[PDB]
């Protein structure tokens, strides 16, 4: 029940390669702003953006230490 | 379409994004070398993710993809490939690409489709049609806002339809009646208010589904026949709860 393997864990439920990649770089941990505002500066397609999102999302919780169940 | 003799990588592949792509796959060294038709030939899959892309214009010169993942801020010319009956696998994430009139008349082969976020708002009229081996279907995130009936009508193999992510307000009469195959629908996500009555009623070999997050009118004269399905099958996926009224939550006996 490590992060690096949880994150892993929702990613991978994402079946498609560059998709995956975008997880993966959400969860990729930003200082000195938001999931939203990194996801700003981004020009990919629309799968990536929510998967990239969602993944920065998590995993911030995850830091967060809440659990699953207190995860929206 | 090819080659006569031997020619410059940027001559084939004038998008610029599109070009380093290629040679990375075809372990170039940059992308002025010229190549060879066979080369072109060795190539069998595609797959980038870059926001500079704008044009897979070239793309038809490689017979031999069967395999193509892109995904971009914009996708300005997916004629080239409209030629390309050897591509299997065809993944499309962009925030806008122009489906030509008829692009996907011509790979009879390819089974499994994803596409992206259109011109047009919509999905022109026989866009499928050709399509009888396709067995997979992404619509998910395409932002629809309504669907030509018949649409589906030729997808018989068809395992997955995922429209989710889209505006949808309405489903088109038998919209899903031609396929006996289908197992999972997602529909979430949507702007649906209620769907036509009868709509999942030839829906045998589906096994999973997906209804949260539409904005159901709940009037008791029209929705009966929605609730019942739901009371009914178990392809609910994340539990018939899920699915909620407008003011309410479950949907509920009546």
């Amino acid at each position: 029940s490590t992060l690096q393997k949880k994150i892993e864990e929702i990613a991978a439920k994402y079946k498609h390669s560059v998709v995956k990649k975008c997880c993966y770089d959400g969860a990729c941990v930003n200082n000195d702003e938001t999931c939203e505002q990194r996801a700003a500066r981004i020009s990919l397609g629309p799968r990536c953006i929510k998967a990239f999102t969602e993944c920065c999302v998590v995993a911030s919780q995850l830091r967060a230490n809440i659990s699953h169940k207190d995860m929206q | 379409e090819t080659i006569t003799v031997s020619t410059p990588i940027k001559q084939i592949f004038p998008d610029d994004a599109f070009a380093e792509t290629i040679k990375a796959n075809l372990k170039k060294k940059s992308v002025t070398d010229a190549v060879t038709q066979n080369e072109l030939n060795s190539i069998d899959q595609i797959i980038a993710n870059n926001s500079d892309i704008k044009s897979v214009q070239g793309i038809q010169y490689l017979p031999n993809v069967r395999y193509l993942a892109l995904g971009g801020n914009k996708l300005h010319d997916i004629s080239a490939l409209k030629e390309l009956t050897n591509l299997t696998y065809l993944f499309l994430d962009f925030n806008q690409l122009q489906l030509p009139n008829g692009v996907f008349d011509k790979l009879t082969n390819l089974k499994e489709l994803y596409l992206s976020p259109n011109q047009l708002q919509s999905l022109p009229d026989g866009v499928f049609d050709k399509l009888t081996n396709l067995t997979i279907l992404g619509l998910d995130m395409n932002q629809l806002q309504s669907l030509p009936k018949g649409v589906f009508d030729k997808l018989t193999n068809l395992t997955e339809l995922d429209l989710s992510y889209n505006q949808l307000q309405s489903l088109p009469k038998g919209v899903f009646d031609k396929l006996t195959q289908l197992k999972d629908l997602s529909l979430s996500y949507n702007q649906l208010k209620s769907v036509p009555d009868g709509v999942f009623d030839r829906l045998t070999s589906l096994q999973y589904i997906w209804l949260h997050d539409n904005p159901w009118d709940c009037t008791c004269p029209g929705i009966r026949y929605l609730s019942e399905w739901i009371n009914k099958h178990s392809g609910v996926v994340g539990g018939p709860d899920s699915a909620k009224c407008s003011g309410s939550g479950k949907p509920v006996r009546s």
